């Protein structure tokens, strides 16, 4: 449509047929004909203009792709040039893994709206995968500080993955 | 490396300064405000008095720059020759390391709580 709906699910819309039980006439019912008639048809035409407008000249904009370089783990030792090139990488996966937390935090909000009061048990599943990518994302990049880089990430996990080999050894 | 030479010989082994260095342009500039300066203490117009004595003041002044300029780079080209034949008499004081990655390395964190 316009977005992926993978990326940003919505559970089928199920809305409940009209069953008046009253003699009265229905003042939203009449509203939204005048709605139609005043506002959406309107509006609607001079869109269908501007569509017209966009269709006779038709350009195109590409999403950039960045082909993968060696990691900070790759790079000897004070050798600037491919450091400079991993750490340049290494920010790039930075926001981009900022964007995916964001991407969950939205499903989790959108969920909690739609499904009411009902919100605490229908949206176990966001809130679970919410939970499981702050964790990740928790431990790549918190606590590193203004002057982060892909270094302190490294010495981070290094850090990490020393504590998780001693407790193995202690089992 | 000649005892009290401006410019030994080999210096000419080197290229001259071009006579669009911009170190020289700074020089030939430094020139034009001696001369400013020089009708403004005497009180004559200053941009205007004696274009020939301003005239003189950018000459002699690029004239003399070029040559310092000439001389900074040889000494600066003396400097690498020396350091570097130096290095190459001497390979055990100057060992070529093994370069680990920084996989290898192992560097401390220090969190930033
Ligand atoms: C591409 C050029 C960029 C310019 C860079 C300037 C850098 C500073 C250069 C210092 C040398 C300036 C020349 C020496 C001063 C002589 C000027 C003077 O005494 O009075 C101004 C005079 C006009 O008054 P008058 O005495 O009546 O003479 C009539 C001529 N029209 O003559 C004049 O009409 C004006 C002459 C210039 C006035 C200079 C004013 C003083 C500037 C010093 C401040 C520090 C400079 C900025 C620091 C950063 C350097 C980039
Ligand atoms: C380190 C990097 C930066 C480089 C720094 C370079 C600095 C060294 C360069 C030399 C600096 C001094 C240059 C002075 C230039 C002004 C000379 C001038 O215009 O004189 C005008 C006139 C006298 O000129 P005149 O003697 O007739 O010329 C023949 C010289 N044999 O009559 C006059 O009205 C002159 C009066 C104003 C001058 C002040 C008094 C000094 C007298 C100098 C006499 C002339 C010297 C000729 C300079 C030639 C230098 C190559
Ligand atoms: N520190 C001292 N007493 N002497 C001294 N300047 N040693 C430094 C050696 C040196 C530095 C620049 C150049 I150009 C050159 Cl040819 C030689």
């Amino acid at each position: 449509d316009s977005w992926d709906k993978d990326v940003y699910p919505e559970p089928p819309r199920r809305t409940p047929a009209p069953s008046p039980q009253t003699s009265l006439p229905n003042p939203i019912t009449y509203l939204t004909k005048a709605f139609d008639l005043l506002v959406d048809r309107p509006v609607t035409l001079v869109r269908e203009f501007i569509e017209r407008q966009h269709a006779k000249n038709k350009y195109y904009y590409y999403h950039r792709e960045f082909r993968r370089v060696p990691d900070i783990t790759e790079c000897q030792e004070k050798d600037v040039l491919c450091m400079f090139e991993a750490e340049m990488q290494w920010r790039r996966d930075y926001k981009v893994d900022q964007e995916i937390v964001n991407i969950i935090q939205e499903r989790l909000k959108a969920c909690q709206q739609r499904e009411g009061e009902s919100h605490r048990q229908n949206c176990a599943k966001e809130l679970e995968q919410f939970t499981q990518v702050v964790k990740a994302y928790q431990d790549r990049y918190h606590d590193l500080g203004a002057h982060y880089s892909a270094r302190k990430c490294l010495a981070k996990q290094k850090q990490r993955m020393l504590a998780e080999r001693k407790a193995a050894k202690e089992a | 490396r000649a005892t009290f030479q401006f410019l030994p010989d080999e210096a000419r082994s080197l290229p001259p300064p071009k006579l669009t260095d911009p170190r020289l342009a700074f020089v030939g500039f430094l020139g034009y405000c001696s001369g400013l300066i020089d009708n403004a203490i005497r009180r004559r117009p200053v941009l205007l008095a004696g274009l020939h004595r301003q005239l003189l003041y950018i000459t002699s002044f690029v004239f003399v720059g070029y040559y310092l300029l000439k001389r900074q780079d040889y000494m600066y080209a003396v400097r690498d020759h020396d350091m570097f034949s130096y290095i190459k008499s001497h390979p055990e004081d100057f060992p070529e390391k093994d370069k680990k990655t920084y996989g290898e390395v192992f560097e401390e964190f220090h969190p930033v709580r």
